[PDB]
RNA sequence: AUACAGUGAAACUGCGAAGGCUCAUUAAAUCAGUUAUCGUUUAUUUGAUAGUUCCAUGGUAUAACUGUGGUAAUUCUAGAGCUAAUACAUGCUAAUCUCGACCCUUUGGAAGAGAUGUAUUUAUUAGAUCAAUGUCUUCGGACUCUUUGAUGAAAUAACUUUUCGAAUCGCAUGGCCUUGUGCUGGCGAUGGUUCAUUCAAAUUUCUGCCCUAUCAACUUUCGAUGGUAGGAUAGUGGCCUACCAUGGUUUCAACGGGUAACGGGGAAUAAGGGUUCGAUUCCGGAGAGGGAGCCUGAGAAACG
């Protein structure tokens, strides 16, 4: 018979809303009690009776589910459905623990109020009640004791239908009447919140423009508190940011940027907050972390500091010059912010950006000698639009050479800081180096020899582009130097890239030959470079069976003289790996 | 291509080659003995039969085995019996002469061809026989 | 009438046994009346090896199954209460029955080679073996070809033997059926004569299929005890 | 009858109590092996 | 039906002297019941052990789907327009898997002004439909062996790809 | 169009039937004077 | 690529992989070619044993007549004759196999009248 | 033994028969092994495997049986009267599962929110990451490209004339005091849905002893060869039909020619001397007067 009245459900739409105002109203009075119940509440209620009243919150779900636009609602079912949820409330919270009737009943008013938000969820703006404030008030006075609640996973009775009465047009009259945004940010200030907490915000962020287009002064003062909810919960929307949903933040931070000032030190808080959204997680995408740090730049443009936030936009703007994503939009941004930043140093960042940015110009050229010849003491955001454009943005290759030896000039002139500077520009040239580039590639071999200002002929002859005898003296050179760990590790990642599976040139035996030797050189410095002899051997037996192995191979067979060089000097080790790599080699020999 | 279970290869055959001369020349060279019967206990009808011969001797000896050892008389089931005892006894009486059977000598089969003349040791080199015999 | 796995004499009759459905193959397996009849003959005839079922002597897998066509197959722990004999029965190295006799903590469990592993029905991972032992939930490395251990108490897994290069394997199929040795050569092919090769006294090589072999153990300690001579 | 009526709604109980306990009883045991892995 | 059998045929190689067989049991072809509109009616036909199949003659209520939500929801069947498996099956007017077949769309109506509020995102050529009231679906379930009209609406992509054929 | 349209001359139906002589009761000059027009 | 009726499409673009040692080329992972009988995306699944050799006619579409010659030790006349056989073969969007080109295939659930085997690999 | 109580003609029941003769001549297509069916049926064997409840027990209609009879007559019959079910078919049925605001510290979970199947046939998708023994140590960390591992490349919207949530029994008075069968309460066989195995069958990969070119062409003349879709199927399948393409096999032996094909092929046992006698499965498929159509079953175009 269930599958009987779901049939009779699937069919009970057939007639018009006269006939199904009609059955809900036969509905309604099997036990309504509007003379007893429509005062304040209930006259009395049984077990029996109340599972009357649950099936008649469940037919009203059915109903409501089948005719779920319109639904046939009448102010006779809207008073049926009030006694029925006072009375559940009075006989939960009246019996005495015994459970059994009780949790009954309690699954009978969570359904009810599951049936409730059905109503909401059916026919929403359509009939908008104006005597809400009597149901508002019963449903207030029932759950006053739900403060923290509905703050869970999966509570969505009282949190779906705080979320129903807060996205709607006039029926957040009930909600400014006394309070909904105070238990609901109770709830959402609670420390234990789970991903329903970015439910809630959602919720209260479309619902402060609603408060904010009412005329009311009560709903004015309520976006204010919403915008006090905003800086108060500057906790929340940090710690749940598990997901990808991070638009959310970025359209609260915009939102409460473009709405309210209302602290400097507030102004700070956002600021290092979305500073912390682009130096939080790597999975932030373009639109959102443009718009993060517009917002970080709106909040800037009113209220900043002028030491700890200039110092921490410079690092933002430190990171954005270097990513400069989207087709100069984050550039654009970036430049933004740096004209925002308020300092000395993001004067000159400003400065030497807009004369470098301006639209596809050979002005970048002319500013990069521009500084050249009027070298800023700022010198971070600079190495950083100097190194952004030392990498792989074609233009500016004699500039970019330029402005690695001007930062080698100043980190000379420094004579500590500047050297720790230096140690940035290696680590940046050592992933240059172990690239695809071709222009950024000989920018870094160029930045290495103006690092090393034998040596200096050598660095200078391996980017020669002769690359026949220029190879005979680097294996000369090898030589010489046989006869550094990381060091030896870059110039044999510059070796390795310009033999890197280019099968279109000759030699390239003595070019492998050549990275052998280099790491065989690096292998006898055991004291220091074993660990990156390994790492060199471990890439390359990597490369061994990455898409090609022809000359990984020989690599191989070449990197394994290291291995017996150090056995006949031993004449301890980790025999465990190199035994399991045997093996892998055993089955990579039954190919 | 591919093995399939052939008890017909891994049974114990043992009787293609086994040739009454070659047996008796090993029980003449044995220098163990031999089992033979307290000396009236092998005739067999007060002497309407023959005595003996020694395979009938040793398929008896079998027969009581397994009569013993799983506790059930052997039977007078007619198509085996009328093959096989008729059969027998009549060569019995024709080439078992005084507990020996000349039956053999009457009777084309090549002995070095299937029982000497080893086939796994043939030793087709030079070198395999210089080995065989050093 | 016979296979040759039964060690069954010629003088014996005329109809043979075909053994009953139950977990084993028809051409895998012995019943019971020519187990206990006439291989170490604990009856005489049909009737008393009816008659000693009926009394429930057998105890096979550690349930009593009173059948005379039971088809016991590989490694099946036939328990006969009197004289508490315990018997697990595997092949011999030219395809008969060998039936070694082990002791109690040996029968308190079998092993069974990993046929297939399934997502069934609701989310249970699930294995199956040569008696059809749907036992619940292995880790999610069990390969086919694998090797439980089966409780025999309960029927849940106790033990596991991995299959790889290296393992202590037995042959069961082909005209390898019963050797053990194991480790001359790996060869897996992609549809045929694919396997872990088997060594000899001289250490030969041979050739058999993945489904004809099985794993027992580990190059020199397997938990079963094996028989010898 | 009624004795009847007894032994039924009882058997049915242990039978629920039984089985629909074991089965996660051996869930867990699933959950164990997934933690370990 | 009569057989299935490569007894009675040819092979790759073009062979002869057939002359077999009495044709076996498990050789069974039933005749082919073209499902039409009517009453519902289905035969309950035995094979295999307690394997009833269901094979439906006249039935009617097809469970059709709307294909973006997925909503497989009742009505009734009009006529196949197109069927190329035999092009004589659209002039008889039958109902096999597979065939277009046109519905009188009341039920999606009822669900689109239920769980949408107006009544007219959707394509235009549908919207048609959504107007008039007959849309075009193509059957999935097979009547001649499970016994039921089930069907997927057509919505867009898979509608013009029917409308230029035919 | 192999099975399509055999014109061959098939064996239980070639003397299926047997016609009539007379046939139709009117004449072929009824046939004429009946639809001349 | 629609030449009839009936919702030519997958049948669950789609994509998947019998595994066992047969690469799947990117447009039969994600193209616009259907694959309703090619083995990668499909509906068959794979199993059995796979053969190998070079083809003699590539006629008709969805015909790939393979020609394997194979040794064989004949005792009989003491030489060896030389083998020959054909197996027709679906297509597949790796290679049009042109007359030569030693391909292999795999058994699979009868396709045709005589064909259980589908083109894996060229080379 | 005044509602049953042992013998038991004739009736329902469970099963029995669980595999027997003759006739016309098929060249790996009859047969034997083998590969596979996530391409499929399955009684029995074996291992596993069920959560939707509004204002003390459900209905006549038939036997056997009596009684009246017909007919030459049957395991042929018809009226009239009763009467039972594991026959027919309507219908009676406690509250336990996770996340846990709070914890009073161990006797720890009270509030709130989310739960709950099968059988049939339809669609979207769950089905790239983090942990170090190490890159730099700045003896702190952004760590995966290196050195090794891991989750990982049935959740839901509907039909169906939908099956069920034990009217089976045995062993054990046993525990409790809800003041009387108030709760019985412990276990095992038979049930009972579904999966897998086993059995058997159907297809299917390949292999296997006559001479054959005076058989050099066959195949589209039961689709020939393949593709797309439907029908039918236990399912794969030109197995059948619509449409389309003109294919496919062959001198590396297609296709065709016959018998000591009452003989042969291991089809199998081999025998301690018979060297093609010498153990057997099968010659081919049919047939129950003759073709045709239908029915039954886990299995059939049934020796019944």
């Amino acid at each position: 018979n269930g599958s009987q009245s779901i049939k009779a459900e699937d069919e009970k739409v057939v007639m018009p809303y006269v006939l199904r105002i009609f059955f809900g109203r036969a509905q309604v009075p099997p036990t309504s009690g509007q003379k007893r119940s429509r005062k304040i509440a209930v006259i009395s209620v049984l077990p029996n009776f109340k599972k009357p009243y649950i099936n008649d919150f469940l037919s009203l779900a059915s109903e409501r589910l089948d005719y779920n636009y319109f639904f046939g609602n009448s102010h006779q079912i809207n008073s049926s459905k009030a006694t029925l949820k006072t009375i559940r409330r009075m006989t939960g919270f009246v019996n005495i623990v015994n459970s059994t009737l009780s949790v009954l009943r309690t699954n009978f008013p969570l359904h009810t109020n599951s049936v409730l938000q059905p109503l909401i969820y059916s026919i929403a703006m359509a009939y908008y009640v104006l005597d809400t404030e009597s149901t508002e008030e019963v449903h207030l006075r029932k759950m006053a004791s739900n403060l923290r609640q509905q703050g869970l996973k999966c509570l969505s009775s009282v949190f779906e239908f705080v979320g129903n009465t807060f996205d709607w047009s006039t029926s957040m009259e009930d909600i400014y009447a006394v309070v909904v945004k105070p238990r609901i940010s109770h709830f959402s200030d609670e420390n234990l919140q789970q991903p329903s907490s970015l439910l809630r915000l959602f919720l209260y962020w479309a619902h402060n423009p609603s408060l904010y287009q009412f005329l009311y002064y009560d709903e004015f003062a309520t976006a204010t508190a919403l915008m006090d909810t905003i800086s108060n919960q500057h906790v929340k929307e940090a710690v749940i940011g598990p997901i990808i949903e991070a638009a959310d933040s970025i359209i609260r931070n915009p939102v409460n940027d473009d709405h309210y000032v209302d602290l400097v030190t507030l102004i700070c808080t956002s600021c290092l907050k979305i500073l912390p959204s682009l130096y939080v997680k790597l999975s932030d995408s373009n639109s959102i972390s443009t718009f993060l740090n517009l917002l970080v730049s709106i909040t800037e443009m009113g209220f900043i500091q002028d030491d700890h936030v200039r110092s921490r936009l410079i690092s933002s703007l430190i990171s954005i010059l270097k990513g400069k994503l989207k087709k100069l939009q984050e550039n654009d941004t970036q430049k933004i912010l740096k004209i925002l930043k308020l300092i000395v140093f993001n004067y000159n960042c400003s400065w030497s950006d807009i004369e470098e940015l301006y639209t596809t110009i050979s002005s970048l050229f002319k500013t990069f000698d521009e500084r050249n010849l009027r070298v800023s003491l700022t010198e971070l955001f600079i190495e950083l639009g100097r190194k952004v454009p030392e990498l792989e943005s074609i233009s500016k290759l004699v500039a970019d050479l330029n402005s690695y030896s001007s930062s080698r000039m100043h980190e000379y002139d420094f004579p500590d800081f500047i050297n720790e500077k230096p140690n940035l520009n290696e680590a940046s040239k050592s992933i240059s180096m172990l690239k695809d580039i071709l222009l950024p590639n000989i920018r870094i071999g160029l930045r290495d020899s103006l690092e090393e200002v034998v040596l200096s002929y050598m660095v200078k002859n391996t980017k020669y582009f002769t690359d026949f005898e220029d190879m005979a003296i680097l294996l000369y050179n090898g030589d010489e130097e046989a006869d550094r760990r990381q060091r030896a590790i870059k110039r044999l990642g510059e070796h390795a890239h310009q033999l890197k599976d280019n099968s279109i040139s000759h030699y390239l035996i003595p070019m492998i030959e050549h990275y052998v030797f280099s790491d065989d050189e690096r292998y006898r410095n055991i004291g220091n470079e074993t660990q990156i002899a390994i790492g060199g051997l471990a890439q390359h037996m990597s490369w061994n069976q990455y898409k090609a192995l022809l000359r990984r191979y020989i690599s191989m067979l070449k990197t394994k003289p290291n291995q017996m060089k150090q056995a006949v000097q031993l004449i301890t080790l980790r025999i465990v790996r190199d035994g399991a790599e045997s093996k892998l080699t055993l089955s990579k020999f039954p190919s | 291509f591919e093995d399939r279970f052939d008890a017909r290869e891994h049974k114990d055959r043992s009787n293609k080659s086994r040739m009454q001369a070659m047996e008796e020349y090993i029980r003449e060279s044995s220098d163990q003995p031999d089992w033979s019967a307290s000396i009236g206990a092998d005739i067999v009808n007060h002497g309407r039969g023959g005595i003996k011969s020694l395979r009938d001797t040793e398929k008896e000896r079998r027969v009581t085995s397994f009569e013993e050892d799983n506790f059930t008389r052997l039977n007078i089931t007619n198509k085996a019996e009328k093959r096989k005892q008729k059969q027998r006894e009549r060569n019995a009486r024709m080439n078992v002469i005084g507990g020996e059977d000349f039956g053999i000598f009457s009777s084309k089969r090549k002995l070095e061809d299937s029982t000497s003349r080893r086939g796994a040791k043939k030793t087709r080199s030079a070198w395999d026989r210089a080995q065989r015999r050093l | 009438a016979a296979p040759h796995h039964w060690l069954l004499d010629k003088l014996s009759g005329c109809y043979a046994p075909r053994p009953s459905a139950g977990p084993h193959k028809l051409r895998e397996s012995l019943p019971l009346i020519v187990f206990l009849r006439n291989r170490l003959k604990y009856a005489l005839n049909g009737r008393e090896v009816k008659a000693i079922l009926m009394q429930r002597h057998v105890k096979v897998d550690g349930k009593v199954r009173t059948d005379t066509t039971y088809p016991a197959g590989f490694m099946d722990v036939i328990t006969l209460d009197a004289t508490n004999e315990n018997f697990r029965l595997v092949y011999d190295v030219k395809g008969r029955f060998a039936v070694h006799r082990i002791t109690d903590e040996e029968a308190s469990y079998k092993l069974g080679k990993v046929k297939k592993v399934q997502l069934g029905k609701k989310g249970v991972p699930y294995v199956v073996t040569h008696d059809g032992r749907t036992i619940r939930y292995p880790d999610p490395n069990i390969k086919v070809n694998d090797t439980v251990k089966i409780d025999l108490a309960s029927g849940k897994i106790t033990d596991f033997i991995k299959f790889d290069a290296g393992k202590l394997v037995y042959v069961t199929g082909g005209r390898n059926l019963g050797r053990i040795g194991t480790i001359v050569h790996k060869e897996r092919h992609d549809g045929g004569f694919d396997l872990v090769h088997i060594k000899d006294s001289l250490d030969n090589t041979f050739v058999t299929r993945l489904n004809n072999v099985f794993v027992i153990g580990e190059q020199g300690k397997p938990y079963i005890s094996l028989p010898k001579g | 009858r009624l004795q009847r009526k007894r032994h039924q709604r009882a058997l049915k109980v242990r039978n629920a109590q039984a089985q629909r306990e074991a089965a996660a009883e051996y869930a867990q045991l699933l959950a164990k092996r997934l933690s370990e892995r | 039906g009569i057989s299935r059998d490569s007894r009675h045929k040819r092979s790759a190689t073009g062979a002869k002297r057939a002359q077999f067989r009495k044709k076996r049991k498990f050789e069974l072809g039933r005749q082919p019941a073209n499902t039409k509109i009517g009453a519902k009616r289905i035969h309950s036909v035995r094979t295999r052990g307690g394997n009833k199949k269901y094979r439906a003659l006249r039935i009617e209520t097809g469970n059709f789907s709307w294909a973006s939500e997925g909503i497989s929801k009742k009505t009734r069947i009009a006529g196949v327009v197109y069927h190329p498996s035999n092009n004589e099956l659209v002039r008889t007017n039958t109902l096999t898997k597979a065939a277009i077949v046109q519905i009188d769309a009341t039920p999606f109506r009822q669900w689109f002004e239920a769980h949408y509020g107006q009544t007219l995102k959707i394509e235009s050529s549908v919207e048609s439909q959504f107007s008039a009231g007959r849309l075009y679906a193509c059957i999935s379930s097979r009547p001649g062996q499970s016994g039921r009209c089930d069907g997927y609406i057509l919505e867009g992509e898979e509608l013009a790809f029917y409308l230029r054929r035919l | 169009k192999g099975r399509k349209l055999n014109y061959s001359v098939q064996d239980p139906i070639a003397n299926y039937e047997a016609p009539i002589t007379s046939g139709y009761k009117w004449s072929d000059d009824q046939i004429d004077e009946f639809f001349a027009g | 690529q629609s030449e009839r009726a009936f919702q030519k499409q997958p049948h669950i673009r789609w994509y998947k992989n019998a595994g066992l040692g047969f690469k799947t080329p990117k447009t039969a992972i994600e193209g616009s070619y259907i694959d309703k009988k090619c083995p990668f995306t499909g509906l068959v699944s794979i199993r059995g044993k796979i053969l190998t050799g070079t083809v003699v006619s590539t006629k008709m579409h969805r015909t790939i007549v393979i020609r394997r010659a194979y040794l064989h030790y004949i005792p009989k006349y003491n030489r060896y004759e030389k083998r020959h056989k054909n197996v027709p073969v679906h297509v597949s969007p790796a290679f049009r196999v042109q007359v030569g080109d030693i391909v292999t295939v795999g058994q699979c659930r009868p396709i045709s009248k005589t064909v259980r085997f589908n083109v894996v690999k060229v080379s």
